């Protein structure tokens, strides 16, 4: 909104502002190792102690 | 040259007896000035520090 005036100016009307805010993206990421014989034994069935 | 009454008056009614613009590069004079804001007490008492 603006305020009236009693004296001479040029008067703004009724502004309206329209204002967008784009999203960000983010995009983290680490790498992990897992050896191949923890993998195999892993997808195997043992029955010894 | 007027009274102590008239004086004050005179420098409280929205006189701009020797005014400026406020925001330009070179120092003006207003004209139609009514927006801006400003006394002179320097041009009230004819003194300067």
């Amino acid at each position: 909104p603006t305020i009236a005036h009693g004296d001479g100016r040029r008067p703004s009307k009724q502004r309206t502002f329209i204002v967008v805010k784009n999203c960000h993206k983010h995009h983290i990421s680490t790498e992990m190792e897992l050896s191949m014989l923890d993998l195999e034994i892993l997808h195997s069935i043992p029955e010894t102690p | 040259n007027r009274g102590l009454y008239n004086m004050v008056n005179e420098y409280s009614q929205r006189l701009g007896g020797h005014p400026a613009t406020s925001n330009t590069e070179v120092q003006f004079v207003v004209i139609a000035g009514t927006d801006v804001f400003l006394e002179q007490p320097c041009s009230f008492l004819q003194e300067a520090f």
